[PDB]
């Protein structure tokens, strides 16, 4: 699986001191490109991409981005009179990018939200937009008699597809490396309860399994993962953690299962 | 590799 | 409206006198407006890196902070979030054993 994602939010409330409009790019997870309504300027934010990209590219991508900074900003005039609203806290969101998945076939997609919640989706099958809610209508008319089904349809299909395996390319020694993670586990005592807690440090690449193990066997009872969260310097971290009776320190292990371990490595307290 | 049609967002 | 969900994790296993780096990294809220601060006993961290605003796939809004520090043995590394959905100022605090 590759992925090629564009992302960006218009807001009414940033707030104090930051941009209204932000867009960032991303390959496999990896942010690689930002802007911001106060730079205006589309910027490189890995080492891989702008080595492989002169000026020339990233000026044509400024041009793209500064005229959808003024259709997101318009955006937000037009929904909050759609929603005969004033002022306030609110938010314009698009997600736009395409898949390469393990199969060899290829994903599309090109949605909004309004407020957090599914405004618009757009159907690369039927090539019509989709209004998820009843004042999404209007957008369905005008976004359809507008035509951008036509060429959007050959962009998430051939044209973003084309730069994405330029960009697999282009930063493969940076997507395609294993990390492996420090990991380690420590116990707590609350309240006549024991809490474990295991940790893994600094795993790339992003998938990975963390489960705990009670005399061997696998024990899902009581445990919960605080998901993958991301480091600073493009590594992952992860945090589970299970409840446990009082005393049964020594009888818990962590397993972990990641591309840069050969086997799975267990750990304990 | 952003799209040439900005106006794809457009609500 | 949705509350941040946060977590404090240095990005190496921590000891006492080694180099490492605090994160704070608050999720899954609405609206995208926050307030992050890396604090060492009531006084804010130096050279705070602020990552891009980023969202999920259900829309809701994410950021990471992270400042580059070394623990000191007795000292309280705390994530000081603020928030519209919430009505008091939230401490999240960092276990260097947990």
């Amino acid at each position: 699986l590759h992925t090629l994602r564009y992302i960006r939010t218009a807001m009414t409330d940033p707030g104090p001191g930051l941009p209204w409009f932000v867009d960032v790019g991303y390959v496999d997870g990896e942010l690689f490109m930002h802007y911001n309504s106060t730079a205006r300027r589309a910027v490189p934010r890995t080492e891989w991409i702008a080595a492989n990209t002169d000026q020339q590219y990233w000026d044509r991508e400024t041009q793209i981005v500064q005229g959808s900074e003024q259709i997101n900003r318009e955006n937000l005039d037009i929904l909050r009179r759609r929603y005969n609203q004033t002022g306030g806290s609110h938010t314009v969101q698009w997600m736009s990018g395409c898949d390469i998945l393990e199969d060899g076939t290829i994903r599309g997609y090109h949605q909004a939200a309004y407020d957090g919640r599914d405004f618009v989706a757009f159907d690369k099958g039927t090539m019509t937009l989709t209004a998820a809610v009843p004042e999404a209508v209007p957008t369905k008319r005008k976004w359809e008699e507008g035509g951008y089904a036509e060429g959007l349809k050959q962009y998430l299909e051939e044209t973003c597809v084309e730069w994405l395996r330029r960009y697999v390319e282009y930063g493969k020694a940076e997507l395609g490396r294993r990390e492996r993670p420090e990991v380690r586990v420590w116990g707590k005592e609350a309240d006549g309860i024991l809490t474990l807690s295991c940790r893994a440090h600094g795993f790339y690449p992003r998938p990975i399994v963390v489960s705990w193990l009670k005399d061997g066997a696998v024990r899902g009872q009581d445990a919960q993962s605080g998901g993958i969260v991301p480091n600073g310097d493009g590594t992952y971290h992860t945090w589970v953690t299970i409840d446990a009776q009082p005393g049964d320190g020594d009888k818990y292990q962590c397993r972990v299962e990641h591309a840069s371990l050969p086997q799975p490595g267990l750990y304990s307290w | 590799g952003r799209a040439e049609e900005y106006g794809a967002d457009t609500l | 409206d949705l509350t941040p969900k946060v977590q404090v994790y240095s990005r190496f296993p921590a000891s006492a006198g080694t180099k490492n780096v605090l994160n704070c990294f608050a999720a899954g809220f609405h609206p995208p407006k926050i307030s992050i601060t890396l604090m060492k006993d009531g006084v804010p961290m130096e050279g705070a890196q602020y990552s891009d605003m980023s969202f999920n796939d259900d829309w809701t809004f994410q950021r990471l902070v992270h400042a580059d520090f070394t623990p000191s043995s007795g000292s309280t590394y705390a994530c000081k979030v603020e928030h519209e959905t919430l009505k008091e100022p939230q401490v999240y605090k960092w276990d260097p054993e947990f």
